[PDB]
């Protein structure tokens, strides 16, 4: 199985002689080939802070990774790498990584204190910001890399194995592992016989794994977005035996609801950045799923839990969702977000300074959405289902509101059951 | 025809337009003495007062 | 009503500047009255011009047909002949109505 | 010594206040490239939100009456190309006041002779010294460096001769002719790329100034044939045509000709300046007024479909000239016609290249309007300069064609008298040069403003651009319109028929120092460019007698 | 004492009452705003919405350190459904953004080169809708009764343009109706 050079959010050439090297929340890096060489132009979204520049390439650097401090270039054939800092304090440096026959650089990464270079045979060579070489480590072949200023996240895959994930940190004294080669059940792309004449064949040839984009969240949670169009977020990463992947977004249901129940395929989702509530994307309209020259304006898309029926939405009728049906989806969305925000503040603390107002508003909407399902259970005379819903309340003021819904529904036995929960929580609080 | 001149609210903010003119009066001068950076917070404050000052300029002339 | 050398209401229609000279004392009794309406405001609000609303804060302005040194207040702008500016908004309002600067 | 990013940030913090901390720039109007460099600098200062003040100065003697009299707290003066030759610090006294000084100018000089004090011994003159010349007279590390500090009867005697050895290398230097080696378009556009601002308007702007020097030198822009190519490909907006977009300003390349302004119009008045091209061959009127009638009146040139035939289906005929001159290539071999060139479009409103575009800017700068007449003459050229600077918007359309229809009569005006002074036969090769004095003809008014005079010479240097295998020396002309015989006399450069190997810049400015140093009997060098001076009527005849013997080439 | 344009507004201040309405942005930057109607924030976070007033954001776009999101009805796939509810209803105009015409003209000066393919489509999809409104307005005024009208959905601009004549015709005919008795 021949490998391919992978980059974050990279697009292939297609039917043109120009393409994008990389793309992220900082900006985008594109190249223009005019019959003999490549012209790399790096443009940013924030014109005020940094200045747009360009240069001529004489080596053909196709591998790139962009962070807040510099730009790293790499060559998959000769093994020559180059790091270019944006500020004028540090000078440029050039070093050539020795590569054997067959072995090629598939993915590169750059942090401000460590340099990560990965190969097709799985050699892990790490360098610092000054160029001092460290110990050489031999592991599984790396096909995908992502980082946000401190850690190394590697994805492994071979011909006699399957997709996995590893989480490590390059400390000052030694390498410490949070997660060591745990299996990742991400679905592989199913190329059929009719795809050989399709116009989207060029995207899968440059990226056989189907990994469109992958990045870390604003609060430190690992995220991945494969070819199955489902956004996966890693929950409970501080505990290796308790780590779980939770799907909180799906593009396949959002396109059908916004288009009025149609079956078109000209609308897609390209992930750029996600800071706990909205995935930034570009609405690409056309046959190709990859962007080209000039980028449209970014839109906002809030996350939604993929829990719907298809036959029930047609009978009840932009497609609109009723009150009663949306209470189940609001309960699932708020429960996942409140648990992750609580563990982040008790272990890492504040990051922006306004986390307490977000947590108070999220916990208030969590108890309010549960009361809508609680009112529906009392109307259908199901006293037993209403008892289990009362135990999921967090705030003490939510238990008082549950009594008033029960008295209005003429259920005196349900009223006394709420008071037993109140006496049990006060006893545990005094221990 | 003419309407009752709501004098009560007018003098209430007529104190305010004196104050923020004096607020930016010192804090620019504090920025000159500290200049041996950000040019945002001056320019917005300068334009915001005069636009409200523009409104009452028309409002008393039509009287 | 007074923006730059007000009482020079001369160089202005001499064949009728004796006509309205009987009306000048009527005219200046507007002008005297318009002064105390400028001062009798308890705060400093302009009543001399600036009727069009402002839009932006940076306006390219050119000059012609004028010379000398003017604008002793709000920083001297050092007006030389036929030389454009690029300034903020509120300064030129007392000069465009004066008729020294020409084009916005 | 001045890294390009450093001076920008340094000049940022020095005047960025919202008061009268006004930095002011100066520019000459006597040069086209001097304009276009400044225009792009202003607009980035707009979007970096700083207050400014722009003043033109047309005269070198005027500089005292525009700076040295009106200053209050200007810390940041800026200037475009004025003092490569004469030292301004000797021209204007500035005493050292308040090592970390209180007011610092820059300079953006574009000329070949430099001034050693302005780079070495820099305390207020922060010049643009970055990777422009790495060999800034590299032998100077001991000449002035031992001139600064200057039994010993035999030792100091040798030491005075070493100073005299240093004296000669400062005597042959500061005695060279001048050009512009590198355009001011090249520097500031490279500076902005170090900052990295992507706008095709900039890429449309910077190529204008280097296009202006296509008629003054040859191999300066021959170095820039790659630097035009890479940028239009690296700043590729699109791979497709993506048609019917009224915006987006698409950039391409198309071939083009010395026969000029064709895409704007007139294959009719091409007939004159086709004979200009045959004035580059062997004639001015005679054979061509037969010879043109094999290649031209082949098609009668219409009235309505000539809006379409010499706009559109002249592409069948540009191809046809393209398949005429390929068989005029191994046989004629005259390669002043086929050229690579550059073009732009606006989505609509016709295709306008940059070859003809510099032509409209020259003529529109010209027309478009004791010692009491020169003041009312000098107030004109500043004013009509001003209506050309705003020509770089889309907002000027029906004034853009005004210069266009102005240009195609001015050449018809200038050729009307050039054919006269030929047939008068008043060019006399005396010994060194040729002298011509236009004592009086018709229409003398269009020779006060000197920008027409270099073009008249540009036509006149090419009448003598035959073989001429001895005496390749340009001319000196003479004309007078106004009182007291002002006589804006000027010199030209010799030319090469596309074969510069010999270092031919100028010899006259060396002699212009000599005659000005003799008697000061009403001679003037108040005009800016050293290639133009003035003379009195009774002094031009002893001028040449001083010049026919003083062989300084 | 203007004495020039008194009975109506000039077209330079009708934009002045609409610029003081807030919309949403995408911020980029990190005291800041004490402008008596401020809501200054801290180090502001990108990839998020915020109700910000308009005129400061236009000034924030000239220094170019933020970006704008268009309002939710500014796609071409949305305006088409407006043109069908009116073409079946010649009685009146159906559904109105209420300040749409002055909103686009501000939005076409470095607020157009941000959005995803609006040229040769959006000015197509607006200038048609201007006249369809004013074709509707020509049939309405022919049906003029005495002292009672029905204008339900009009932009502010046509209100500044129907204004200075619609008064004095019905006012001058108010005399001959009333002074007859």
């Amino acid at each position: 199985f021949r490998y391919m050079p992978f980059s974050p959010a990279g697009t292939p050439f297609g039917f043109t002689d120009r393409r994008y090297l990389t793309m992220n929340e900082v900006g985008y890096v594109s190249t223009v080939k005019n019959s003999e060489q490549y012209s790399i132009t790096v443009s940013f979204f924030d014109v005020g802070r940094f200045r747009e520049y360009h240069f001529e390439d004489l080596f053909g650097y196709d591998l790139c990774f962009l962070n807040e401090k510099g730009t790293l270039f790499g060559q998959s054939k000769t093994g020559q790498i180059q790091y270019r800092p944006h500020d004028s304090i540090h000078s440029n440096w050039t070093k050539i990584i020795p590569l054997q026959a067959g072995e090629r650089i598939t993915s590169v990464a750059a942090t401000p204190v460590r340099v990560i270079v990965g190969t097709s045979l799985g050699y892990f060579r790490s360098f610092n910001q000054f160029g001092v070489p460290f110990a050489v480590e031999k592991t599984s072949p790396i096909v995908a890399l992502t980082a946000q200023n401190y850690r190394v996240f590697s994805v492994h895959y071979s011909q006699f194995h399957g997709l996995s994930y590893s989480l490590s940190e390059l400390g000052t004294s030694s390498k410490r592992y949070y997660k060591r080669e745990c299996p990742l059940p991400m679905s592989l792309p199913n190329i059929n016989s009719d795809m050989k004449k399709d116009a989207n064949l060029d995207y899968y040839n440059f990226n056989p794994m189907g990994i469109k984009s992958l990045f870390f969240s604003s609060y430190g949670d690992p995220c991945i977005f494969g070819s199955d169009n489902t956004l996966l977020l890693l929950s409970k990463w501080r505990s290796p035996e308790e780590s779980k992947w939770l799907p909180i977004l799906d593009s396949n249901m959002e396109i059908w609801k916004m288009s009025g129940g149609k079956e078109t395929t000209d609308i897609h989702v390209w992930p750029l950045a996600l800071a706990y509530d909205t995935l930034n994307c570009i609405l690409v309209k056309g046959k190709h799923i990859w962007p080209e020259f000039p980028l449209p304006l970014p839109s906002e898309m809030e996350i939604r839990m993929p829990v719907f029926v298809k036959s029930k939405l047609l009978e009840e009728n932009e497609i609109q969702i009723p009150v009663s049906m949306a209470a189940e989806e609001e309960y699932l969305r708020s429960k996942v977000l409140s648990e992750l925000l609580t563990d982040t503040l008790e272990n890492d603390g504040e990051m922006y300074g306004n986390e307490n107002e977000v947590l108070a508003a999220l916990n208030g909407a969590y108890d309010k959405a549960l009361l809508r399902l609680f009112a529906s259970a009392c109307s259908d005379q199901n006293v037993e289902k209403a008892l289990s819903l009362a135990h999921e309340l967090k705030q003490d003021r939510a238990l008082t509101a549950a009594v008033k819904i029960s008295e209005r529904a003429e259920l005196p036995s349900l009223v006394k059951k709420i008071n037993n929960i109140r006496e049990a929580r006060y006893e545990q609080q005094l221990k | 025809e003419l309407l009752p001149y709501p004098h009560q609210l007018m003098k209430r903010l007529l104190n305010r337009i004196s104050m923020q003119s004096q607020l930016i009066e010192n804090i620019s001068m504090g920025f000159l003495d500290m200049q041996n950076e950000s040019k945002l917070p001056l320019l917005c404050m300068e334009t915001e007062l005069e636009r409200l000052k523009f409104v009452i300029r028309s409002y008393i002339r039509c009287r | 009503n007074g923006l730059d050398l007000m009482s020079s209401i001369t160089f202005s229609q001499q064949d009728t500047n004796n006509l309205s000279h009987q009306e000048q004392e009527y005219l200046k009794e507007y002008c005297d009255l318009i002064t105390d309406l400028k001062s009798g405001d308890l705060v400093d609000i302009d009543l001399s011009g600036s009727l069009v609303p402002p839009s932006d804060v940076f306006i390219d302005v050119r000059v012609l047909k004028d010379a000398g040194e003017i604008q002793t207040e709000y920083g001297v702008f050092n007006l030389i002949k036929d030389s454009q500016f690029f300034v903020r908004q509120s300064d030129v309002e007392r000069l465009i109505q004066q008729g020294y600067l020409q084009k916005i | 010594i001045s890294q390009f990013s450093e001076a920008y940030n340094k000049i940022l913090r020095n005047s960025s206040s919202h008061s009268s901390c006004q930095l002011v720039i100066f520019v000459s109007c006597l040069n086209i490239d001097a304009l276009c460099a400044t225009k792009m600098l202003s607009l980035l200062f707009k979007k970096q939100l700083v207050q400014s003040q722009i003043v033109p100065i047309f005269g070198y003697s005027e500089l005292r009456r525009h700076y040295s009299q009106l200053d209050d707290n200007i810390n940041s003066l800026l200037l475009v190309g004025f003092g490569g030759v004469i030292d301004l610090e000797a021209f204007l006294e500035i005493d050292p006041q308040e090592q970390s000084f209180r007011r610092d100018i820059y300079v953006l000089d574009a000329h070949r002779p430099w001034n050693l004090d302005n780079i070495f011994g820099s305390q207020i003159i922060q010049c643009f010294d970055d990777g422009t010349v790495d060999d800034t007279l590299g032998e100077q590390k001991e000449a002035y460096y031992k001139l600064l500090e200057l039994n010993d009867l035999s030792k100091r005697k040798q030491r005075k001769k070493q100073i005299h050895e240093y004296e000669g290398v400062l005597e042959e230097y500061y005695s060279q002719g001048t050009t512009v080696v590198n355009s001011i378009s090249a520097q500031i556009y490279s500076l902005l790329s170090a900052i990295g601002e992507t706008n095709l308007s900039n890429l449309w702007l910077n190529i204008l100034g280097t296009t202006s020097l296509d008629i003054a030198y040859a191999q300066v822009y021959n170095r820039l044939y790659p630097l035009l190519q890479d940028e239009v490909k690296r700043l590729t907006p699109s791979s497709r045509n993506s048609v019917k977009t009224p915006d987006t300003l698409t950039l391409n390349i198309q071939p083009d000709y010395y026969l000029f302004l064709l895409r704007h119009s007139s294959l009719y008045d091409s007939f004159y300046y086709s004979n200009y091209v045959n004035a580059k061959l062997s004639l001015w009127n005679e054979n061509g007024k037969k010879r043109l009638h094999k290649m031209f009146a082949r098609m009668g040139i219409p009235l309505s479909t000539a809006q379409e035939t010499w706009l559109y289906m002249d592409h069948s005929i540009k191809r046809e000239l393209g398949i005429i001159f390929d068989k005029n290539l191994d046989r004629y071999g005259l390669q002043d016609i086929i050229r690579d060139g550059f073009v732009r479009t606006l989505g609509y409103r016709g295709s306008i290249s940059a070859s003809e575009f510099v032509e409209a800017l020259t003529a529109l700068l010209e027309v478009g309007n004791s010692a009491q007449k020169l003041t009312n003459l000098r107030k004109r050229w500043v004013s009509n300069f001003w209506l050309s600077w705003d020509a770089l918007d889309d907002r000027k359309v029906e004034l853009l064609n005004r210069g266009i229809q102005l240009a195609q009569d001015l050449q018809r005006a200038i050729f009307n008298t050039g054919v006269a002074i030929l047939e008068k036969k008043l060019i006399k090769h005396l010994r060194i040069y040729r002298l011509c004095v236009l004592q009086d003809g018709p229409d003398l008014d269009l020779y006060r403003n000197p920008l027409t005079l270099l073009r008249l010479g540009n036509w006149l240097i090419e009448c003598c651009a035959e073989s001429e295998d001895k005496q390749l020396l340009p001319m000196v002309l003479a004309s007078i319109d106004e009182n007291t015989d002002t006589y804006l006399v000027a010199g030209l450069t010799p030319r090469y028929p596309r074969g510069t190997k010999k270092p031919i810049l100028n010899n006259f400015s060396m002699a212009f120092q000599q005659i000005t140093a003799e008697t000061d009997a009403k001679v003037r060098i108040d005009n800016f460019e050293s290639s133009i001076i003035e003379i009195r009527r009774e002094d031009l005849s002893p001028f040449l007698e001083k010049l026919t013997l003083s062989g300084l080439l | 004492l203007p004495a020039h344009l008194q009975q109506t507004f000039s077209p330079e201040e009708i934009q002045f009452i609409v610029e003081n309405e807030p919309i949403k942005i995408f911020p980029r930057i990190t005291w800041q705003l004490i402008t008596t109607d401020d809501k200054a924030l801290n180090n502001m976070v990108a990839m998020r919405s915020t109700e910000v007033v308009l005129w400061i954001a236009l000034l924030l776009k000239q220094q170019s350190k933020c970006s704008i999101v268009a309002p939710q009805w500014l796609t071409t796939k949305e305006l088409d459904r407006k043109i069908q509810y009116e073409k079946t209803h010649p009685d009146r105009f159906s559904e109105l953004p209420w300040n749409w015409l002055v909103l686009a003209r501000i939005l076409f000066n470095k607020a157009k080169d941000d959005f995803h393919d609006p040229i040769h489509e959006l000015r197509g999809k607006i200038q048609d809708l201007r006249e369809i409104r004013q074709i509707k307005v020509l049939k309405g005024l022919k049906y003029l009764n005495e002292s009672h009208l029905q204008l339900d959905n009009l932009s502010l601009l046509e209100i500044n343009e129907l204004r200075p004549f619609i008064t004095e015709i019905m006012d001058k005919l108010r005399e001959i109706h009333t002074a007859s008795l």
